[PDB]
RNA sequence: CGAAGGUGUGCUGUGAGGCAUGCUGGAGGUAUCAGAAGUGCGAAUGCUGACAUAAGUAACGAUAAAGCGGGUGAAAAGCCCGCUCGCCGGAAGACCAAGGGUUCCUGUCCAACGUUAAUCGGGGCAGGGUGAGUCGACCCCUAAGGCGAGGCCGAAAGGCG
RNA sequence: AGGACCGAACCGACUAAUGUCGAAAAAUUAGCGGAUGACUUGUGGCUGGGGGUGAAAGGCCAAUCAAACCGGGAGAUAGCU
RNA sequence: CCCGGCGAGGGGAGUGAAAAAGAACCUGAAACCGUGUACGUACAAGCAGUGGGAGCACGCUUAGGCGUGUGACUGCGUACC
RNA sequence: GGUUAAGCGACUAAGCGUACACGGUGGAUGCCCUGGCAGUCAGAGGCGAUGAAGGACGUGCUAAUCUGCGAUAAGCGUCGG
């Protein structure tokens, strides 16, 4: 009866959850900020770091298991590059959201989630 | 505004016999 | 000075704006602006459109000085409903309401 | 001759709704439910025309009684003095002399009680 | 499973008595741009906390 | 210098009623005494229209699935573009007959229609679009069957051939 | 060779569940029967209501059948509500 | 002319005797749905009325009360066909 | 005058009720009608193979519909008003 658990199901079947997550994952990536509801931020989160962790430090195993998650070469390319040096010194919270209203399509909470970074 | 034409046959009734 | 304004046959029901024009009966303009803005309701947005008309028709048709207006009067009543038949289960059909309402915004200084 | 019934219709459902003004709900809004309230408000009326007077009746006696009593005679016997020493006060005068003057009441039993003596 | 007849209008309206809405009444005022929103909320323009968040 | 009607108030009669007047209304009304009735509604699971109730409740029509960026716009979860994900793949693909009859394409519009929004559409408005000696129909021949000159039969109609 | 066997298309509709103001005025989902034959299907014909048709259930004959539907006799009649 | 989306709808101006005659257009009733004002209502049980009746809020002439609205509390009272 | 105790006690309305005022919905009523109903007094009582009744498609400066007309196509000739 959900005490102590934890991952929002987000009205999906287990697969098509999993391959939201993948899909924003990597979108995240690519741009460094994106507009989405706030409780899919929120647990996007649980994804998103994890990743940029591993990217910290680069190795042949870690480079194929972070290309295994998100399935595209251009994440990975831009993870172990900038994404991982310019996130060395931070030990975690590299992921900022800001809530901006509501969605006028079904009113739903909207937040932009951004990665600590773009301060030219 | 027409009204109803095609009224369905009433559900049997319950057995009182 | 009256500077009514009224929108006729709006889209929402009677009774939907009404939980609307209750929030902002008897307060000033100034904060029902923003309370309407930051409602999450069409009712909002449709009951903002009319108040901002009432307030240009004050300020254009008769005395300056918008800042100190109170909505006097708000209230909503039904207007004309257009009647549609939808089908149902077994070949019975059904009347839809779409359901009309008139808003009149009524903003004054005393 | 085509004979239209509207405008009397109209004339008699007002003056039945007029009557039935103040009533609650649809007792005062519809024609079907008002004509009911108005003839039963009407045979209350006409059965209270008569309950009206036994109930005034027992106030005053109740009051006559109370007054009786503080000023040491039952009711009863009150009353025999009263018929013994031929006095046509009514009730209604009894009850409203105890509650204004009591010195009047207080010579009434006087003699009521001298009568019964 | 349907009613044994009309409720009456009173009845209906004690109904809807709980149904009425509330204003948020917690307008917040950025520090520098100075615009209305919502508390824990960026600005319809970009702003919190004064910095710009969006760049856009 | 305000009829009928409408909406109030004040009087009056035992009652059905009547009288006077305020507001609305805007041009018909009708004393008295007689005459003639489609002459009076609360019910008939009465008929027609209008509006309530349940109720802002059930539901929003296959559990194949969406996510993000950009664009247009007053407004974008639903439209267009791009990158991903998912579904069908003896079909949920591609061509015809039957049947529809402009639903086709372009521009423009969002009231109504779309079970939500809508800039979108099989929606509204305007314009454009269907090119055959060889494809099909028509055409030549015939099956079942139809009609049927004369004819046979039948009160008539008509039946059979 | 086979009114042969297993089994898709196709035809059928035995069981259960769902659905009964349903997506549908008998459907869907998971199984099930026949599947070279007394099979199934397209197109066009024929049989008309005291009749048709029927491997026969009073079944079917335009969502209606112990006598279809439409108009007329007809404002049938109703010792009943 | 102004608000609005080069809208819907509305507010001014203008026409007219009249625009609550604006094409959704003569008159504009009832059910039904609202806004404002006065009174009552959160310890009180039932055809919701009637008889009695305090208080309160509005009008009168008088300074005493009468009228209108409401109705605490209380007796009686189980719709119509 | 202060403290304590005891007794009584209005002021509240989320909403609702009744009354009045002002509105919406709705289209009753009043008024009006070149539309009908039933008659009286007359005419006529048929149209058609020199193609009828009734239709289709066309016909204009113009997209549609109605009326008129028929590739001489909202018309042509002649005689009258």
């Amino acid at each position: 009866m959900r005490h102590r658990k934890s991952g929002r199901q987000l009205n999906r079947n287990s697969s098509h959850r999993q391959a939201m997550f993948r899909n924003m994952a990597g979108s995240l990536v690519r741009h460094e900020i994106i507009k989405t509801t706030l409780p899919k931020a929120k647990e996007l989160r649980r994804v998103v770091e994890p990743l940029i962790t591993l990217a910290k430090t680069d190795s042949v195993a870690n480079r194929r298991l972070a290309f295994a998650r998100t399935r595209d070469n251009e994440i990975v390319a831009k993870l172990f590059n900038e994404l991982g040096p310019r996130f060395a010194s931070r030990a975690g919270g590299y992921t900022r959201i800001l809530k901006c209203g509501f969605r006028a399509g079904d009113n739903a909470p909207m937040a932009y989630i951004e990665l600590v970074d773009r301060s030219e | 505004n027409n009204r109803p034409v095609y009224i369905p046959r009433p559900r049997p009734p319950h057995p009182r016999l | 000075m009256e500077t009514i304004a009224k929108h006729r046959h709006a889209r929402s029901s009677a009774q939907k704006v009404r939980l609307v024009a209750d929030l902002i009966r008897g307060k000033k303009v100034s904060q029902a602006l923003d309370i309407l803005t930051y409602t999450n309701k069409k009712a909002a947005v449709l009951v903002k459109k009319v108040l901002e008309s009432a307030i240009a028709n004050a300020e254009h048709n008769d005395g300056a000085d918008i800042d100190d207006l109170k909505v006097t009067k708000i209230f909503v009543d039904e207007g004309p409903s257009m009647k549609r038949i939808m089908p149902r289960a077994k070949g019975r059909a059904d009347r839809i309401l779409k359901r009309t309402s008139h808003i009149t915004v009524v903003v004054s200084d005393r | 001759a085509r004979v239209k019934r509207g405008v009397i219709a109209r004339a008699r459902h007002k003056k039945i709704l007029k009557q039935a003004k103040g009533y609650y709900g649809a007792r005062s809004r519809v024609y079907r439910v008002a004509f009911q309230a108005v003839i039963k408000a009407g045979q209350y009326a006409y059965r209270d025309r008569r309950q009206r007077k036994r109930q005034f009746r027992q106030l005053w006696i109740a009051r006559i009684n109370a007054a009786a009593r503080q000023n040491g005679i039952s009711y009863s016997k009150f009353i025999n003095g009263l018929k013994k020493a031929s006095v046509e006060i009514d009730r209604k005068i009894l009850a409203d002399i105890a509650v204004f003057d009591k010195v009047a009441f207080t010579a009434l039993v006087e003699k009521a009680k001298a009568a019964l003596a | 499973a349907v009613q044994q007849n009309k409720p009456t209008r009173s009845k209906r309206g004690m109904r809807r008595s709980h149904d009425a809405l509330t204003a948020v009444t917690s307008l917040s005022v950025d520090k520098t741009s100075g615009e209305k929103h919502l508390r824990h909320h960026i600005t319809a323009d970009g702003y919190y906390r004064g910095r710009k968040v969006i760049a856009k």
